[PDB]
């Protein structure tokens, strides 16, 4: 599409995001949500193809149902007290249709299965902003009102979502499915600590989205959608896949590593609550997470695997287009744990 | 006594058509150097009853395949539609003085399309669907302007209400105040009803046929009183009343002259006519009649 | 060309002028409506309190007629904490009458065309 | 999460919107403009948690004036109580109450 | 609670379910999702007019408005996924596979 | 919680003014010039009171007041007065502006009488 | 109530007319014997949508003028205006009017 | 009382609901739409929203179902909870929901960029190539 | 020659007549002789409600005058 | 200047509707900002009484408030007449 209407599509999904976190009527919140689907779906679409298409369809379904989902939250929050103010809930049952419309928003389980189909569908720069930017705003609703949340469901569905995600990301020899699975237990991890602490659940989201972003532009600057293709990679630029394999390192949550940062202090917090058995079951769960990308590194830069002789060709030709944010994101997502205490700045 | 009022309004509009189409004929006849029918009746005054009589007697074609359901149902709602719209007509005092009179009209004339978008589909023709399609998108077309047209001239009454029109036109009509918004009203009234040169398309025949000329004078009245305000004396309405029948005799006889004098367009040129010429004119003729009354401090009173 | 053009506008302007004053002229005669129902709206409002009470005084003696042999009940209890007066609802006031009052204080201005 | 960019600048972007009691136009006041009045005021400052557990009167109240549960109880327990002595024959209603009283203006 | 708001939310539980279902013909899915719509309309004006809150009456128009600007959005779509397939049916959707 | 108080059926009997509503158009602008304090006491008394309980003397005082301006009209200026309400109710919305004549009539007998 | 009747008779009407329409010749024997799918029209349509919910905006016009704010009002309604006016030039340039 | 003929209204809404919710003949599932589009009319404006009726009335029915059934042609307890006051000499919800202009200026502005989006949106989506 | 047309018209011009003209004479035979009462803004409505309780026979348009007053 | 005189000539044939249009359009852009009776209008819309004015509790500090609608303070319509 033209650059300039690209721009405004874009900046018309950042509107949208900015409306939902500094407005304090709910009218406002839900005209930001219909803002940024609205202007979400031709960035979706942008390189046109029937795969774009589907999962484009597949986004504006689910995101549509949410959305009604929540105006009928709100509706009945107000009947049930004549406010329009984002605070409290004022009923039980306004509170459960609220976190089921932003469970489906967010991807968490057991709304989660459109996450894995629309990544596959759109290109990795789509699968880059949807994955990252997307997340802001169904947070943001969710940090307001977590003390009208009922922690049971929460909880459930934060476990759920890390189950999930350890499950469905073992399967996976596709890498767009493997970041949404990812994804996946990411949000499980975030929303199982809004009942106690929301600058754990912010701290979590820019720790993973630092991460996400590094391994985006990774996987773009060596244009690779699978695992085998992605194995090709050291034969033409090694330092990449080891910047790779260290930037899985982290995701994993092994220490010393940026990943380790978030778990760790979520395990914290929820252990000053005389919570113990979920913790334990969410950082068992986690090695799955590990396990799956110990093998993507082992595939990467661990081995060397068998190349093509075209790939010669290759080794002639630069970059015509370079990030320039790639080496900040991945010192931030590599070397940031040090730097721990600051999280005392409500980040 | 409400029913009564409900009978005497609805049958003489019925029998205005019938006769609407003998004026038409005849109308047509002279104006292409002949005669009309003057055979059937002492000048043509049975020809409708005639009409009538043998459209009612023949064998009704059901496309023995088709949906009877839907088949049956589109005369049902071209009929009501036509009928209802008569309601808020205030001439001078309406049957049903309703607050958003005006709205309910508009609200009328866009449910009208069902029936056409169920006689085509329930035809079972492609081609007889092709033309229901291009019918529908023509109608939803001009109804834009229609409605936009319609705003703006009543930004100068205050209201919905069209029992004001007639206090808003007390000293001069509104024709003076606004012909440029009512010569595309016109136009726009012409090809809503599929009318010369918009025309690009037994029983249940003779139902939709009595619709689309109950719609014609239905339109004219309307047109009639938006813009050609008659005097109204409170302890006389008969006067009045004969205004208004005159000046919808008028304008209906006008769209006969236009059907007689004009050929017409095609199916791309009508739709470049509008979204090309007259809906950026509506735009910016409903920017000045915003504008208008606050520059010049003639805001009409009702809030 | 240009008549054609100066005869528009000259119209137009005629029609504006006109509809200039004799919109001016339905704003005073409005006004004036406005002010006879300010000066008549007092006596409406000291009839309409009196009747709301007249019909809540009605109900009440009809409840304590009803309700004496009920165990627990009292006779004419708010259900609100505080003692500030509350309108009444529509249900409150013809609550015990018959059904065509109750459909006429309903839905009479709404029916009504 | 919230960036509360009307308290920075002053702005007031929908804040006009949120609640009954909030400057209508032409002066037109809600159904419980009272009641809720009396609960923002009873609350302002306090926190929600003290407000919650404090201000429950006022609230109680508002949502009584909101939904009028209560006052649909009472008016059908009167109501049954009436069909059930005019059934076993022991209460005639008045002729007010049957259409024959004069009415007042 | 009156019955009148169990019966609309009732409605609106139904049109979900029915968007919930998928049978065929993501129409109908659109189809559901519009009733959802009308449903909420409903319920959100009888609320605002109970109560006398003159200012929220703009909001059920909003909500109006931004509805049907999706619809328009999600009828796009479709037609989209119709010019690959030729039909609106669901199980036609079975490429990307979890 | 708690008993609501009503006064009782012969506290709230008045002598009503039982003219209809034209009858009161017609005569509403001489009436407000002329009842002017006994109303403003009795609105000043119901938005300061927020209670209908609490104004019911003054509301028998605007009804008195009414009474006696009627009272004067009817001995002074009945039959302009006559004409011109048969004027305001022949009218659906009841307009001013239609019969200035009788209005002007009966304006100069009340100026000329009181 | 007087509405609902004259609808219900208009209804009754038109039905009662139709059927004797149809079952009047119903009584004497007789013999009694695709895929292309314009994508124009379907703009069409959709044009039509969006400029029907603007002017669903639009028709509150007539009670807005007696605000006391008619600066505020007048800049919102020549506002909507100028942003229905951009779209139809938007859909215009992008040869979304076109046969 | 007309037997409650709120709750007539609301059942009949819901009877459509059902009807159209099992989505046969997407055509029969959009005019069991319509049905029940008409219904809940006639809730609103017998409730006394007289302009949000004509609203719904219009814009839903007329444009949007009209649209939708196109675009599918191309292819294959009352009378209590009320009030007891007046209105003065003119409507509250005509006032309220003219305020738009007046008191929505952010609404207006949000709901005009969303607008105008999506006009390019849709312009984008069906460019097709 | 073109008067021939007239008849027909006139027939329409009748039948176009019926209607208007109709509904006065009702208004002015439902409503006692008079125009019947508009009622919009709910203000009108209470006026009527007011002269149909002061009536005395439960319609509206039955007037008290002044000698009602005492 | 040339230019421009030439581009409006230019679209004055072959594109006299959308030349009247714009015209139009600008013209109601423009002109409210300009003319002297906006004012008037807006102090006919203050003037406009949709409610009741309560009176005010006197407390024999109010000069300006008057007691009786004849008398001489307080808000006067002239102006009004006279337009
Ligand atoms: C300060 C930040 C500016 C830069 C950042 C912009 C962020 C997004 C752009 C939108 C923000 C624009 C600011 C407008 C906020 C609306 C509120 C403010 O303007 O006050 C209004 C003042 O209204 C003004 O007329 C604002 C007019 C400006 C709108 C026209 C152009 C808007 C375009 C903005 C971006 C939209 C998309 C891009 C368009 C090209 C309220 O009117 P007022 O009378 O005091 O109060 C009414 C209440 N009463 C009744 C009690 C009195
Ligand atoms: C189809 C016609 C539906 C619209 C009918 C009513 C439209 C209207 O505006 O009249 C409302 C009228 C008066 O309102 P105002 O004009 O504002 O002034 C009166 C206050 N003094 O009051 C009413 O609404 C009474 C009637 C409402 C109930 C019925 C309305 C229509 C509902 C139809 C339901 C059945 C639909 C079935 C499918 C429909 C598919 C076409
Ligand atoms: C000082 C302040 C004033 C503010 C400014 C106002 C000035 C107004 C100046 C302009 C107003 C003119 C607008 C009127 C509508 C013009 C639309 C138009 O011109 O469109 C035509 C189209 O017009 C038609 O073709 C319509 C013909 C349809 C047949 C109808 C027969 C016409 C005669 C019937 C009589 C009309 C009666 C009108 C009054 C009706 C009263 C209700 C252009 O088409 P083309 O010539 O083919 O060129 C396009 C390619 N570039
Ligand atoms: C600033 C005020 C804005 C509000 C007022 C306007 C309201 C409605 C008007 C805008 C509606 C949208 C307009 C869209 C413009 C489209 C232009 C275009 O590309 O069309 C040209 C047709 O016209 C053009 O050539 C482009 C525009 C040319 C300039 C038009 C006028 C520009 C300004 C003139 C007036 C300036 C100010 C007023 C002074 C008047 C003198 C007193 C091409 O024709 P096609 O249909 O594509 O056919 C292709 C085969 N030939």
């Amino acid at each position: 599409m033209n650059p300039i209407i690209y721009t405004t599509l874009i900046m018309t999904v950042m509107s949208g995001t900015m409306l939902v976190m500094i407005s304090s009527h709910w009218l406002l919140i839900w005209i930001g949500f219909e803002m940024n689907l609205l202007a979400m779906i031709p960035v979706l679409m942008k390189n046109f193809n029937p795969r774009a298409t589907e999962a484009a369809t597949k986004y504006f379904l689910t995101q549509a149902t949410a959305s009604m989902m929540l105006m009928m939250a709100i509706i009945i929050n107000l009947l049930y007290s004549g406010q329009w103010t984002i605070t409290k809930m004022f009923n039980p049952v306004a509170m459960t249709m609220m976190t089921m419309a932003l469970a489906m928003k967010l991807g968490l389980s057991p709304f989660h299965f459109w996450v894995p189909e629309v990544t596959q569908g759109i290109s990795l720069q789509a699968g880059l902003l949807l994955l990252t930017w997307q997340k802001l705003a169904p947070l943001s609703v969710l940090c307001q009102i977590s003390q009208s949340i009922n922690p049971n469901l929460m909880l459930t569905m934060a476990m759920l979502s890390i189950l999930i995600g350890g499950w469905g990301g073992l399967n996976q020899t596709q890498l767009r499915k493997i970041m949404a699975y990812s994804s996946i237990a990411h949000m499980g991890w975030m929303t199982a600590v809004l009942p106690y602490n929301t600058t754990m659940t912010i701290l979590n989201l820019l720790i993973y989205i630092t991460m996400t972003l590094a391994m985006f532009m990774l996987l773009i600057h060596s244009s690779a959608t699978t695992t085998l293709s992605l194995s090709h990679t050291w034969n033409k630029m090694p330092v990449i896949t080891s910047l790779m394999m260290v930037t899985l390192l982290s995701m994993g949550g092994l220490p010393p590593l940026s990943g380790f940062m978030p778990k760790w202090m979520i395990i914290q917090e929820m252990t000053k609550n005389e919570s113990i058995i979920m913790p334990t079951l969410m950082a068992m769960t986690a090695l799955l997470n590990l396990y799956f990308y110990m093998r993507l590194a082992y595939s990467s830069s661990l081995t060397m695997f068998p190349s093509t002789n075209n790939m010669k060709m290759k080794w002639q030709f630069e970059h015509t287009k370079q990030m320039k944010l790639l080496p900040t994101m991945i010192v931030l997502s590599t070397l940031v744990l040090p730097m721990t205490p600051a999280l005392s700045s409500l980040n | 006594m409400f029913m009564i009022n409900i009978l005497s309004l609805i049958i003489p509009i019925l029998l205005a058509v019938a006769f609407l189409t003998l004026v038409e004929r005849k109308v047509l006849g002279y104006m292409q150097l002949r005669k009309g029918p003057n055979v059937v009746g002492p000048y043509g005054l049975l020809q409708p009853i005639a009409d009538a009589l043998k459209l009612f007697t023949k064998e009704p074609l059901r496309p023995a395949t088709s949906s009877i359901s839907m088949f049956i149902i589109a005369p049902i709602l071209a009929l009501s539609l036509a009928l209802t719209m008569w309601v808020p007509l205030p001439m001078p005092y309406p049957l049903i003085n309703m607050n958003l009179g005006v709205l309910f009209m508009l609200a009328m004339s866009s449910l009208a399309v069902y029936s056409i978008l169920w006689s085509g589909w329930a035809s079972n023709s492609k081609y007889a669907l092709i033309g229901a399609l291009r019918a529908v998108a023509q109608t939803i077309s001009y109804e834009v302007t229609l409605a936009i047209i319609l705003l703006s001239v009543l930004l100068m009454n205050g209201s919905y209400t069209l029992s004001t029109l007639i206090t808003t036109q007390e000293h001069i009509w509104m024709i003076f105040t606004s012909w440029p918004l009512a010569m595309m009203w016109f136009i726009s009234t012409l090809a809503e009803t599929n009318r010369a040169p918009f025309d690009l398309t037994a029983g249940p025949f003779a139902m939709f046929f009595m619709a689309e000329y109950a719609n014609i004078i239905m339109m004219n009245a309307f047109t009639a009183i938006l813009f050609l305000g008659a005097s109204h004396d409170p302890h006389t309405p008969e006067l009045y009343t004969i205004n208004f029948v005159l000046k919808t005799l008028a304008l209906t006889i006008t769209f006969l002259w236009i059907r007689a004098s004009y050929p017409r367009f095609r199916y791309d040129q009508l739709m470049h006519l509008l979204w090309k010429s007259f809906l950026p004119l509506t735009l910016a003729l409903c920017m000045w009649h915003i504008s208008l009354p606050i520059m010049t401090a003639s805001i009409p009173p009702q809030s | 060309g240009y008549s054609m053009f100066a005869v528009g506008i000259g119209t137009l302007l005629f029609g504006y002028w006109s509809m200039m004053k004799w919109n001016r002229e339905r704003r005073r005669l409005q006004i004036e409506d406005f002010e006879a129902r300010i000066a008549l709206m007092p006596l409406f409002q000291a009839e309409k309190d009196r009747r709301v009470l007249q019909m809540l005084r009605e109900n009440l003696e009809e409840e304590a007629i009803i309700m004496k042999d009920v165990p627990d009940w009292k006779v004419g209890e708010s259900v609100f904490h505080t003692t500030r007066w509350v309108t009444p609802m529509m249900g409150e006031l013809y609550g015990l009458r018959t059904n065509e009052e109750i459909l006429s204080a309903t839905y009479g201005f709404i029916w009504y065309t | 999460p919230f960036f509360d960019v009307q308290k920075r600048l002053g702005l007031d972007l929908d804040r006009w919107m949120t609640i009954q009691s909030a400057e209508q136009p032409h002066k037109i006041p809600g159904r419980c403009h009272a009641f809720e009045k009396e609960w923002i005021e009873c609350a302002h400052g306090i926190g929600g948690i003290r407000a919650e557990k404090e201000c429950k009167i006022e609230f109680d109240d508002f949502v009584e004036c909101l939904l009028r549960q209560k006052t649909m109880k009472r008016l059908s327990a009167i109501k049954r109580q009436r069909d059930k002595l005019i059934k076993e024959g022991k209460y005639t209603p008045p002729p007010h109450h049957l259409g024959k009283e004069d009415p007042r203006p | 609670m009156p019955l009148v708001y169990m019966n609309i939310i009732m409605a609106f539980a139904i049109a979900l379910a029915g968007l919930l279902m998928y049978r065929s013909h993501l129409m109908s899915s659109l189809l559901c999702l519009e009733g959802m719509m009308l449903s909420l309309f409903i319920m959100s004006t009888l609320i605002i007019l109970n109560t006398h809150f003159t200012l929220a009456n703009m909001m059920p128009i909003i909500l109006l408005v931004f509805a049907a600007c999706e619809a328009a959005l999600g009828l796009s779509l479709l037609v989209m996924v119709s010019n690959t397939y030729g039909t609106d049916y669901v199980q036609n959707l079975n490429l990307l596979q979890c | 919680p708690g008993i609501v108080e009503l006064p009782t059926l012969e506290d709230l009997k008045v002598q009503e003014v039982k003219v209809s509503s034209s009858v009161l158009k017609a005569a509403a602008h001489h009436y407000g010039a002329q009842c002017d304090k006994p109303n403003k006491e009795f609105m000043l008394c119901r938005w300061e009171e927020k209670d209908p309980r609490r104004c019911l003397e003054e509301g028998k005082l605007v009804n008195q007041c009414a009474l006696d301006f009627f009272r004067q009209i009817k001995r002074h200026c009945a039959e302009p007065f006559t004409e011109y309400w048969t004027c305001i109710d022949y009218s659906g919305l009841q307009l001013f502006r239609h019969c200035r004549k009788q209005q002007a009539k009966f304006d100069e007998c009340v100026l000329d009488k009181l | 109530m007087n509405i609902m009747l004259t609808l219900l008779t208009n209804v009754t009407l038109a039905s009662l007319l139709v059927l004797i329409a149809f079952w009047l010749p119903q009584l004497n024997a007789y013999s009694e014997k695709r895929l292309p799918f314009s994508m124009k029209f379907f703009l069409v349509a959709i044009t039509f949508l969006l400029f029907d919910l603007e002017i669903a905006l639009l028709l509150p016009l007539p009670w807005a003028s007696q605000t006391n704010n008619l600066k505020t009002m007048l800049t919102m309604a020549l506002f909507l205006l100028i942003l229905l006016a951009a779209s139809l030039a938007y859909e215009w340039t992008q040869k979304g009017l076109e046969w | 009382m007309t037997m409650y003929i709120a709750f007539i209204l609301s059942t009949i809404f819901v009877i459509g609901f059902v009807g159209f919710s099992s989505k046969p003949s997407p055509i029969y599932g959009g005019l069991g739409l319509i049905v029940s589009g008409g219904v809940g009319c006639g809730i609103v404006l017998n409730f006394g929203g007289s302009f949000l009726g004509l609203m719904v009335f219009l814009i839903y029915l007329g444009g949007m179902l009209v649209v939708f059934g196109y675009t599918t042609a191309m292819a294959t307890g009352d009378w209590v909870i009320y009030d007891t006051g007046d209105s003065g000499f003119f409507s509250e919800e005509a006032m309220g929901i003219a305020a738009l202009y007046s008191y929505g200026t952010w609404l207006v502005i949000v709901t005009g960029w969303s607008l105008l989006i999506g006009v390019v949106v849709i312009m984008e989506i069906t460019r097709g190539n | 020659m073109w008067f021939e047309i007239l008849p027909g018209i006139a027939v329409m011009a009748a039948c176009l007549f019926i209607p208007g003209m109709a509904t006065a004479h009702i208004h002015k035979f439902t409503n006692g002789g008079k125009e019947k009462r508009v009622a919009h803004f709910s203000y009108q409505w209470n006026l009527m409600e007011r002269d149909r309780r002061i009536s005395g026979v439960n319609r509206y348009h039955v007037t008290k005058g002044l000698e009602n007053i005492d | 200047a040339g230019r421009i005189a030439s581009f409006l000539k230019n679209a004055w044939a072959k594109e006299p509707v959308l030349v009247a249009s714009f015209a139009i359009g600008g013209l109601a852009i423009i002109l409210p900002s300009l003319s002297p009776y906006t004012n008037y209008a807006i102090r006919i819309n203050r003037a406009t009484p949709y409610n009741y004015p309560v009176p005010l509790r006197d407390d024999g500090n109010m000069p300006d408030v008057p007691s009786h609608p004849q008398d001489p303070q307080g808000p006067s319509l002239e102006w009004l007449k006279n337009l």
